[PDB]
RNA sequence: CGCCGCCAAGGUAU
């Protein structure tokens, strides 16, 4: 099956994980703050979100068992999902969105 | 006069502390100062000065040791500069730190005794020089929060005769 | 019998931690480094040029005599056994330290299981 | 080393928000 | 290039360049402005 | 085949033992003929050992 | 060891940076920061590893085809040194020789 | 008008960054390179070597990456060598804090100095060879320490440089002559160490 | 010893 493995060499239940990185992500946090995507994202806007402790994501269908026994045509079976693109997009908005790199032409929206 | 002794000084600090450091707002105690603090103001218009229903126990915080030998043993005005929110900021917001504080130094003013016990749930509870605080885990973290408040409502059910389960 | 003996213990232990030691322990508090010197710390040589044998001297909480050294199965609240407790029960301990082993390892998999396409 | 004087948060040892060009109005399009 | 080295392609990978020096090297003498 | 064979020799005119295996390549070097003896701590550089007389 | 695979993996790791800098039509080191990577996913955002901010070696160029020299002139990796200091996955992963020597060790102790 | 500071956070975010440059940066020539690029004034260097020594204390298994920058400052600048050796008198004499993992880390962290060296061979003084005064975790430091020293220097070069620098008589580690028990103590704990690669008859 | 700075056609049919 045409899935690629990186791990010929191993599998879990029998020789055991041989590597437990946990604290690189912690020492990610503390090089970077614990601050590090606050004052970029904004949270404030999300809701009134004082802790950002309690903050959780996507979880509402991501594995999709039998999702309902539909067609899926083209597009909608093959092609990528536009969603998770556009909301990560929204998640760095204002530096992403940021007035002050090139300060030229802008483009308003309607209302 | 130590109402008007304090304004003074107070002043001072700000004057000494940089311009993105200084407040935009104040919150004292119960009321005796709003004048004093408004004619020493005078060279800093846009300090907000209330009085509101916030009160805290830093009386409490002349309980503990490293501040109380410190107030205790001084000849001359030092102007010491502490930190409270020890190690919380890496893993905690601010929010839950204010949350954890005001509990705690509550439950010292309510009780030192088991407040005191409380916060060395072991033996194995060390505290490094460089900090106030104990270092433990985050579920007896929320342990000490929940048998904290427990204690300070007990002391209001022991002192009003109030059913703690009927509030 | 014996709870009211552990919360004079507790209490004692309580009036010793109040009345006369401060609100934090530091590192050295003529305490730990002695029970640091006092600890276990299997890997050490020197057990056998000290100790003879384990023996089996007047080891319990009472006068009384303790019951010898077979393996009984454990029971989740660590017991005083004596006096002849050979392994009879129903299966109610080791169904439910399995049904607890089973959850600790489904929430690890449903773990997995949610942080799949995060 | 260390005098404990402090000078503020960010001096215990022109990147993050950067100034705005003052003599400009970015020219904005109806999109 | 002080000496002998640098980089012929910085648009080709993803660096800049500027080559540093060792200063965890151990020989007797090794300084010019003291 | 020639072409993806590999044939290595360790003598007295070759001081060095190399060889690939599994993915990735390595070579032993003897601390008898250095006149130096390398630093071999630092580094993806790991040392052998004789078992019957615990010396590397 | 290998300095042809740190140079690659510095090379593919800001390529794949810039595809997806290519993805926003962006291209801009400020106004599309590092900070929106090196973030976990549980923070949210896409969650990576670094070792292009290794600071790969390099050697004298006469004498690296001629002789072991040892290790000179440092180079820079990734084009980031604002002191932030971002961390390398292989410090919390643990080595070849480490996990041997406890595996002995730890299996005696078993037995 | 003035503060004061009872805060150590001069001093943590000190540590911290040295915590993270040597987390970034593979192998220990850069990790070295970065420390020193960053010209840490000398009143740190305590601090500093306390720190390289806390952060090898605690990865699981132990890396030799951490008895390599050590060494590399350890034999750099003069200062480094001293300040270091101070972190193993004041750490042996101790080491019943952390214990049985960091202190696996930390012994095998100093036997590796010992034997590439870059590290003065009397730093044994301090440790006390007793039986009667040593305690425990001390003795499972020591234990993994020489039996892990062991190998790299194979036992019969550990045995003479362990001995025949003459000059040796600073420590009671081994020299410990005295009343036939710390004698006695000796011989039974290396011989328990399964080293047994020192032992004398002094009962006449 | 210090890379890199982005528009459009590709879709809401004729």
């Amino acid at each position: 099956v045409l899935k690629q493995n990186p791990f010929w060499w191993t599998h879990q239940r029998h020789d055991g994980k041989l590597w437990n990185l946990n604290n690189y992500r912690t020492d990610m946090i503390q090089a970077l703050g614990g601050v590090e995507g606050i004052l970029e994202h904004t949270l404030f806007k999300g809701t009134y979100f004082p802790t950002w402790e309690g903050l959780f994501w996507e979880k509402a269908s991501g594995f999709e068992e039998s999702m309902k026994w539909k067609k899926l045509t083209n597009a909608q079976r093959s092609g990528l999902n536009q969603i998770p693109n556009r909301r990560f997009t929204l998640w760095w908005s204002p530096t992403i969105n940021r007035a002050n790199v090139y300060v030229g032409f802008q483009v308003q929206l309607d209302l | 006069l130590a109402k008007w002794k304090t304004a003074e000084e107070v002043a001072a600090l700000i004057r000494s502390l940089p311009v993105e450091e200084q407040p935009k707002q104040i919150i004292v105690t119960r009321k005796g100062m709003l004048d004093p603090l408004e004619v020493h103001l005078l060279d800093f218009p846009n300090i907000v000065i209330k009085g509101s229903e916030l009160q805290l126990p830093f009386q409490a915080c002349l309980k503990v040791e490293k501040f109380g030998d410190l107030i205790l043993k001084a000849t001359e005005p030092q102007m010491v500069l502490f930190n409270l929110y020890d190690d919380w900021l890496k893993t905690i917001s601010s929010y839950t730190a204010f949350s954890r504080l005001i509990l705690i130094l509550r439950a010292l003013h309510v009780n030192n005794d088991r407040a005191k016990v409380i916060l060395k749930p072991d033996k194995t509870t060390i505290t490094e020089p460089h900090h106030i605080w104990p270092t433990l885990t985050d579920e007896e973290w929320i342990k000490v929060e929940v048998q904290l408040k427990d204690l300070i409502l007990a002391d209001y059910g022991k002192k009003n005769n109030v059913n703690v389960a009927s509030l | 019998g014996l709870a009211q003996s552990r919360q004079q213990q507790q209490n004692v232990e309580d009036a010793m931690k109040e009345m006369q030691k401060p609100l934090a322990r530091y590192i050295d508090d003529e305490d730990l480094d002695r029970m640091l010197r006092e600890q276990e710390r299997e890997g050490d040589p020197m057990a056998n040029f000290i100790k003879k044998n384990k023996a089996k001297e007047n080891k319990n909480k009472k006068v009384r005599p303790r019951y010898s050294g077979p393996a009984p199965p454990p029971n989740r609240f660590w017991p005083g056994y004596r006096w002849d407790g050979v392994d009879r029960s129903n299966g109610f301990e080791q169904k439910r330290f399995a049904r607890l082993a089973s959850k600790k390892a489904v929430e690890e998999l449903a773990y997995k299981w949610s942080v799949e396409d995060m | 080393e260390d005098d404990k004087i402090y000078r503020g948060i960010n001096n215990y040892q022109r990147k993050g928000p950067i100034r705005a060009p003052e003599h400009l109005r970015a020219t904005v399009r109806w999109d | 290039m002080y000496n002998g080295i640098g980089l012929p392609t910085p648009r080709g990978s993803g660096t800049n360049g500027y080559v540093q020096r060792n200063l965890s090297l151990v020989r007797g003498r090794r300084g010019e402005r003291p | 085949q020639w072409e993806n064979s590999f044939v290595s020799v360790y003598s007295k005119d070759n001081p060095n033992l190399l060889f690939n295996m599994c993915g990735f390549e390595c070579r032993i070097l003897p601390k008898c003929r250095t006149s130096y003896e390398e630093f071999t701590h630092k580094d993806g550089v790991w040392n052998l050992q004789n078992e019957v007389t615990k010396e590397r | 060891n290998t300095q042809e695979l740190l140079d690659l993996l510095v090379k593919c790791e800001n390529k794949i940076q810039t595809r997806i800098k290519i993805g926003l039509n962006s291209k801009m080191p400020s106004r599309f920061p590092p900070v929106v990577f090196y973030t976990p996913k549980e923070l949210g955002g896409l969650g990576m590893l670094s070792m292009g901010h290794v600071l790969i070696p390099q050697s004298d160029l006469r004498w690296s085809k001629q002789t072991d020299v040892g290790i000179t002139h440092f180079r820079s990796g990734m084009s980031h040194e604002e002191d932030q200091l971002i961390p390398n996955l292989y410090r919390y992963i643990q080595p070849w020789e480490s996990e041997f020597i406890d595996s002995q060790r730890v299996w005696a102790e078993y037995a | 008008v003035t503060i004061h500071d009872k805060t150590e956070i001069n001093l943590v975010s000190f540590r911290r960054t040295i915590y993270l440059a040597i987390q970034s940066s593979l192998d220990f020539e850069e990790c070295a390179h970065k420390l020193l690029k960053m010209e840490f004034p000398e009143s740190q260097t305590k601090e500093l070597c306390n720190m390289i020594l806390d952060c090898c204390a605690q990865q699981r298994t132990y890396e030799k990456f951490f008895g390599l920058l050590a060494g590399r400052f350890c034999m750099l600048k003069k200062e480094y060598m001293e300040s270091f050796e101070g972190i193993f008198k004041e750490q042996y004499d101790t080491i019943h804090r952390l214990e049985t993992n960091k202190l696996r880390n930390v012994a095998k962290m100093f036997a590796h100095l010992l034997y590439t060296d870059s590290l003065p061979w009397s730093v044994l003084e301090c440790i006390k060879l007793s039986e009667e005064t040593t305690t425990s975790s001390s003795r499972i430091f020591v234990k993994i320490f020489f039996q892990e020293l062991c190998e790299y220097m194979g036992l019969p070069k550990l045995n003479a440089r362990l001995k025949d620098e003459t000059l040796q008589p600073f420590f009671e580690g081994l020299l410990p002559r005295d009343n036939p028990r710390n004698t006695r103590f000796a011989i039974n704990f290396f011989t328990s160490i399964g080293l047994g690669g020192l032992t004398d008859e002094l009962r006449e």
